[PDB]
């Protein structure tokens, strides 16, 4: 009950590099440093990482392309990150017309 | 060299019987293991114990390395159940066999397996007390005895066990044997049918202060184990003639040490008169002597006189699945 | 030639340096992490020292970089001998006994194979006969197709145990032997020759030849492999019983006991060093024997139990003894040393041996008798006083006898055929590396300087005294 | 041990890390892991490339044509 | 200790005496036999042997092989991209493995 | 190795993070310096022609327990060296 | 990318919570809900107990005088799902039939071992309930529905028993919703 | 007299880095000696009086009895 992490990138602090220590901002460092790493980066163990890409070029309203990605995303988090635990997602448009928004929550 | 480290914070989980296996530092998840089988019974046959291990990725045998030699570390408990005592002991594997992705391991105690190695050498002990002897054999029990009051000879051949000379020292004695938790047990027939009771077994009643038992077995075959110990010995020595002891109306039969102490305890036991099952008590050892009570559940709710006030237990057998925690004992009386 | 705390001051000026570390984190993040790099730095220079240091031949400390080292120069160690005696008693116990039987097979309480090499005779009352550990088992291997080299390679147990190879070829019902050659040097198109070769797992190999400079075996032949398996250093003492196996008809009408001359021949494999060292110079020697060194290391080779010899020509000869003589033309002279035999067998053994030397023509061998001089020493010493000097003289005295004996390996540390002498300074070395002297002092007498050619120096240890106070 | 894996090298980090008071809460965490990991990368491909050279080295053990 | 995974070319302690199996799998890797499989180097597996053993085997600890077929002695050194490489499968790799690990003997010997 | 061959394996995330480049470029600065020598010896001595003087040293002492050489009166080391080698061949003539 | 088949387009007007898609590897499947799903669970609560040993320490070592547990399943679904056609008959109810008749069977070619084993779907009831890792175990559908000129079928209905493949804990299974 | 030995490694430099005999070898003993290893080479480590007059280089070990 005491697990403690620090930046997944380390960020310059006053102090120094930031540290996170509490049981809920550690889940929150895991997930950051998922999404920054795609599939196949990390020198060793090419089987983690992150599936975003597949977003890329795809309308911003409701299509079957989407239901697709999403069970892939779900599957390939709870293959990752088994601890934590993950409510859902959403995607929907935001901004100008081209960005798009990806939002997990974990709660 | 070995070295004693200090138990890991990860063993956050407590069981009921089985609490911990290990081989070396390292740990066989608890999860996997769906069977469990603790024998202590009340001779020198050591303390037995038999597991089975769901083994689909075939993970125990192949990358573990369990055969003939395996040393594991066991961990068995009851600390918050009806009898909270907590100790730990090693046991040697001798065979493990798999089958239909499972494996089964038998194993024995290796305080005792030292015990029943065949010796190379044959050793014997001219004129010894037998405390000497006993702590020459087996140099790492603590011993725990009363009935040793004079000195003889012991001889132990090549190809034989160690057992034998410490049952033939039991029989000379008039002792009861047994090994277990780290001690040698020697205590006299005489002096254990007058020992007050420790707990208290009662059946059909259900406002008892103790505790209950589930199912019972009542033996009425007291000449099946009589059979055996109705005869008169008699032996030869040189200075004396021929020496007899024992009753006078029962047929004679030859033995060779003629001592009249050890020709006077030669007859005596314990008989059994019942087996009964209990909700798990991790108390129960041989040596230990208990109140029984038993109603009748028909008729007029008359007590059974067919079975005695005080009885001493004899054999222990503790048995865990993955949902209920039981216990098996055989309770007797002495001759 | 770094070290740890190089390594770390490297690591410390390194970070000072930077920008980005010296400036924004400080005294903590830092500190541990040196560490771990420099740890990690040195360990892996430790690996890569290693490495370099076993890929030469001179500075290999395993055996298997040796082995493969000495297989790039194309090299075969020197094979186990059998031990050879006699048994002198064959007397028949019923009667029809084998008249003269040859080569018979026997076991010796041992499970171990003995056999005889000579017939016996008509044994009237008994027969005398020599006997000798070999036995023989055979392998075979057919042919599919030409492939060019066809390598063949034995066991790695029957090549424990090999003393001689012999090669068959079969082919349409006749069968020939097929000689070996030195790589291949003169032979081409239809010579029947191979070329023997050591693995670096121990495993003894033949090479069959190329098209142009060698016969391929023909398809559809088979290739038979003779091996004479002899275990090394066996003895048998005297007055046992050996019985007869395979030919065991023989068993109840005769017997076979140990008499005589006990076997105490054999001889084992090379060891590491001697085999390191051969490998090295069989470079220089390659098969032509012209140069001074190259007889030394062919006796060597051939004769078994050696311990020194030396060859001299015409030059050095005339230099030392005759002004001038015709006869030392083309004159060689040797000299050696047999701790088990008389200077009289070991001349029978030398030109026996010589008559299949390389590169012999126009060449006249001799050989000259050697002389031996004592040589003593003498020392005052003083002990520390917690050893008792009788044990200090005793031990000196069997350390100076096995390293300065005439039975001694100083004059061959390794078993290349050198001649390597005495010198005053080794003695002063050797007393006190073995260190039970606080102080002592050497004096020699008797000591008569050697030409190096025919001249034995030796060191009696007997004769010597010694002298120990405090 | 001549032959590193990950986790040998992770262990000895928490070996020597521990008894610090910044660096023993950071024990068991995923960047301590990584860090290992893009380190031990290093060692392996210095002892694979010593052992490599160390057998093209000889004509009797060279694995390749070119060598 | 750390167990070494099975497929690890590591298994075998001398460096030369993994001369052999290195040579047998270079041999292999070079026939034309009728099971193996025929892999191009992508752009982005130019420094990652590791990448490719992954997506060829379904295993990382692989990566020894493809530097082996590739024609390399130091990781570091890039791959030319585009280079056709044959790859045996990986339960002949295991067993060789197994063979050289507990025998040690030449697949051509004779024995008695 | 090269110069930014270990950085360039940090993912994208990470490389754009000063204080892990600069970690990386540090310990590739160390092992460079104390390590790649002794390798790059190692995978020199292939050909007599390539390797280092230290190695040519070493060969000439293992040629040395034979004949009496003494290499500053030649031209040139390797050519001593396989020169000899090579009239070894020719013994006698 | 794995293949659409099925109802997955939106020109007939039904809203995405009406639909359940299963999706793995190599194909996707969308359908529409029959009147007859269900989802279901249950629990094992409980020989060797008598009258004689009752009474009128923890709660699991009393067996003879409380109830105790032995075990669970995971959850299992009845999906009848329907398909009907209204542009292009083959990609809609011919295709689709065939689509789930290939992701219920082995396949026993595979090089590894861990391919030869029926792969597991993701289930996806409407847009609110999923599922990871769900092992399809049975599977029917009719042969006399409407054909069309070309021998394919215009509509079709399939009958489906799916199950988990593992037990849930409480914390994980409220996730699901 | 009868010899036997124990050796322990070291993996962290921990200050005092105390070494405890069991109660067993405790029981039998008459001397004890200390060797220290480091990268080939092995030499002796004299006794203290606690550390009395030694300082940054020597080589030095006090002995102590535990309660037990």
């Amino acid at each position: 009950a005491n697990n403690n992490e620090i930046d997944p990138l380390l960020t310059l602090e006053l102090s120094g590099v930031k540290t996170y220590e509490s049981q809920e901002e550690a889940w929150g460092a895991r997930l950051y440093e998922w999404l920054n790493t795609y599939q196949g980066e990390v020198y060793g163990d090419p089987s983690w990482g992150n599936v975003l890409p597949q977003f890329k070029h795809e309308p911003t309203n409701l299509s079957h392309v989407q239901i697709a990605v999403e069970a892939m995303l779900l599957q390939k988090l709870t293959v990752d990150l088994p601890d934590i635990p993950i409510s859902g997602l959403s995607v929907a448009e935001g901004d100008a017309f081209d960005k798009l928004k990806i939002s997990i929550r974990i709660r | 060299t070995k070295t004693t480290t200090a138990p890991e914070t990860d063993s956050k989980r407590t069981q009921l019987f089985l609490q911990s296996v290990s081989i070396g530092q390292n740990e066989i998840p608890r999860e996997m293991i769906v069977g469990c089988t603790y024998v202590e019974p009340g001779e020198l046959s050591g303390p037995q114990l038999m597991l089975m291990i769901r083994d689909s990725t075939a993970y125990v045998v192949n990358k573990l390395g369990v055969k003939f030699g395996t040393i594991l570390t066991v961990s068995l408990g009851d600390p918050e159940g009806h009898g909270g005592i907590l100790f730990s002991e090693e046991f040697f594997v001798l065979k493990a066999p798999r089958k239909d992705d499972t494996v089964l391991i038998y194993a024995f105690s290796n305080p005792v397996r030292l015990l029943k190695v065949p010796s190379t050498s044959a050793q014997y002990f001219v004129d010894k007390p037998p405390s000497a002897v006993v702590s020459s054999l087996a140099p790492g029990l603590k011993v725990n005895a009363d009935s040793f009051r004079k000195t003889s000879t012991y001889h132990l051949n090549v190809g034989e066990k160690p057992t034998k000379v410490l049952q033939e020292i039991a029989r000379d004695t008039g002792s009861m044997c047994w090994a277990s938790r780290g001690m040698i047990n020697f205590k006299s027939m005489e002096k254990m049918a007058n020992a007050a009771p420790s707990l208290t077994y009662e059946s059909a009643n259900p406002n008892t202060s103790g505790f209950t038992i589930s199912q019972f077995n009542i033996l009425n075959a007291d000449y099946e184990y009589q059979r055996r110990h109705n005869y008169r010995m008699a032996s030869y020595d040189m200075t004396k003639g021929v020496v007899y002891s024992g009753n006078q109306e029962d047929p004679i039969k030859f033995t060779s040490n003629p001592d009249p102490t050890a020709l006077a305890n030669y007859n005596k036991f314990i008989l059994p008169r019942l087996d009964m099952l209990v909700e798990g008590n991790a108390a129960l050892t041989p040596g230990t002597t208990l109140k029984i009570v038993v109603h009748n559940t028909a008729g007029d709710g008359e007590l059974d006189e067919s079975i005695p006030d005080k009885m001493i237990v004899m054999s222990v057998t503790h048995f865990e699945d993955r949902f209920r925690f039981v216990s098996r004992a055989q309770l007797g009386v002495v001759n | 030639t770094p070290t740890k705390d190089s390594i770390r001051a490297e690591f410390e000026e390194l970070v000072e340096k930077d920008s980005f570390w010296s400036k924004f984190v400080g005294s903590q993040f830092v500190s541990m992490l040196t560490l771990f790099i420099t740890q990690i730095v040195y360990r892996c220079f430790q690996y890569a020292d290693a490495a370099l240091a076993e890929g030469f031949i001179s500075t290999a400390t395993r055996r298997s970089s040796i082995l493969a080292a000495a297989e790039t120069n194309s090299y075969v160690g020197t094979k186990p001998t059998p031990s050879s005696g006699m048994i002198e008693i064959t007397a028949t116990s019923e009667d029809a006994p084998a008249v003269i039987p040859k080569n018979m097979p026997l076991i010796s309480d041992d499970q171990y194979p003995y056999m005889t090499m000579d017939v016996c005779r008509l044994v009237d009352g008994t027969g005398t006969v020599e006997v000798a550990q070999l036995e023989i088992q055979e392998v075979t291997y057919t042919v599919t197709a030409a492939k060019e080299f066809l390598e063949v390679v034995l066991s790695k147990a029957l090549t424990a145990v090999c003393y001689k190879l012999e090669v068959f070829v079969t082919t349409d019902g006749k069968t020939t032997q097929w000689s070996s050659s030195t790589m291949f040097r003169l032979a081409g198109s239809k010579s029947q020759v191979y070329v023997e070769f050591y693995k670096p797992s121990e495993q003894l190999g033949v090479r069959f030849g190329d098209g142009l400079i060698g016969q391929i075996p023909p398809e559809g032949s088979t290739i038979t492999l003779k091996v004479w398996c002899t275990n090394g250093d066996i003895t048998l003492v005297a007055g046992q019983n050996l019985t007869p196996v395979d030919s065991a008809a023989n068993l109840a009408n005769l017997i076979s006991v140990k008499t005589t001359t006990p076997i105490t021949a054999g001889t084992d494999a090379e060891t590491t060093e001697i085999t390191r060292n051969r490998a090295q110079y069989y470079l220089a020697y390659d098969d032509q024997v012209v140069w001074g060194g190259d007889y030394t290391y062919f006796l060597v080779r051939n004769i078994p139990g050696l311990s020194w010899v030396k060859a001299w020509g015409e030059g050095q000869q005339e230099k030392l003894d005759g002004a001038y003589n015709v006869q030392n033309i083309n004159k060689i002279f040797i000299s050696g040393w047999h701790p088990n035999k008389s200077q009289s067998e070991l001349e029978e053994m030398i030109l026996a041996a010589f008559k299949k030397v390389p590169n012999e023509l126009n060449k006249k061998f001799s050989y000259k008798e050697v002389r031996k001089l004592p040589f003593k020493i003498t020392i005052t010493g003083r002990i520390s006083a917690s050893l008792t000097i009788e044990n200090v003289t005793d031990e000196l005295k069997s350390a100076l006898e096995t390293k300065f004996g005439r039975d001694s390996t100083f004059f061959d540390p390794n078993r290349v055929g050198k001649y390597i002498l005495i010198k005053k300074k080794d003695v002063w070395a050797f007393i006190e590396t073995l260190g039970y002297f606080r102080d002592f002092y050497l004096e020699f007498v008797e000591w008569n300087e050697s030409n190096g050619f025919y001249d034995f120096v030796y060191l009696d240890t007997e004769n010597s005294t010694f002298n120990i106070s405090y | 041990k001549t032959t590193p894996t990950k986790d040998s090298i992770r262990a000895e980090f928490e070996e020597l890390v521990e008894k610090d008071s910044f660096w023993s809460k950071f024990v068991g965490s995923q960047f301590v892991s990584m860090l290992t990991l893009f380190i031990t990368q290093i060692v392996y491909r210095c002892f694979q490339y010593a052992d490599a050279a160390l057998a093209e080295g000889f004509i009797s053990t060279a694995t390749r044509r070119s060598s | 200790q750390y167990p070494l995974s099975r497929y690890d070319d590591r298994n075998i302690a001398d460096p030369i005496l993994r001369a052999e199996l290195r040579k047998e799998v270079m041999l292999m890797c070079e026939s034309n036999d009728k099971n193996l499989t025929i892999y191009y180097v992508l752009p982005d597996e130019q420094y990652r042997p590791d990448l490719l053993a992954y997506r060829m085997w379904g295993i990382a600890e692989l990566r020894w092989v493809v530097t082996l077929a590739a024609g390399l002695e130091d990781e570091s050194q890039g791959m030319t991209v585009g280079k056709k490489l044959k790859l045996p499968p990986a339960t002949w790799i295991r067993e060789m493995i197994r063979h050289f690990q507990y025998d040690g003997q030449v697949i051509g010997t004779l024995s008695i | 190795m090269q110069r930014s061959w270990f950085n360039h394996r940090l993912t994208s995330a990470k490389q754009k993070s000063l204080l892990y480049k600069s970690l990386a470029d540090l310990v590739q600065s160390m092992m460079d310096t104390f390590v790649d020598p002794w390798l790059e010896r190692i995978t020199n001595r292939k050909s007599i022609f390539s390797m280092s003087k230290e190695d040519l040293e070493t060969r000439t002492n293992e040629l040395g327990q034979f004949f009496t050489i003494r290499t500053s009166n030649s031209s040139s080391v390797p050519m001593l060296l396989q020169q000899r080698l090579d009239e070894i061949h020719f013994k006698g003539t | 990318a794995p293949i659409a088949y099925g109802v997955y387009s939106q020109a007939d007007g039904v809203s995405p919570y009406l639909k359940v898609t299963l999706t793995n590897s190599q194909y996707q499947v969308t359908g529409y809900i029959s009147q007859g799903a269900a989802m279901n669970m249950a629990q094992n609560w409980e020989s060797m107990g008598s009258v004689s040993g009752a009474l009128g320490t923890t709660s699991v070592a009393r067996w003879n005088s409380l109830m105790v547990w032995e075990g669970g399943t995971p959850p299992t679904f009845t999906l009848p799902v329907t398909f009907i056609a209204l542009n292009n008959p083959f990609i809609e109810v011919s295709g689709a039939i065939a689509a789930l008749t290939a992701m219920i069977s082995p396949e026993l070619k595979a090089a590894n071992v861990g391919g030869q084993i029926p792969e597991r779907v993701t289930l996806n009831i409407g847009r609110r309930i999923n599922i990871t890792d769900v092992a399809i175990q049975d599977l029917s559908f009719d042969l006399d529905a409407p054909r069309d000129s070309n021998g394919y079928f215009l509509k079709n209905t399939v009958n489906l028993q799916l199950t988990g493949s593992s037990i849930y804990n409480s914390s994980d299974i409220v996730r699901a919703f």
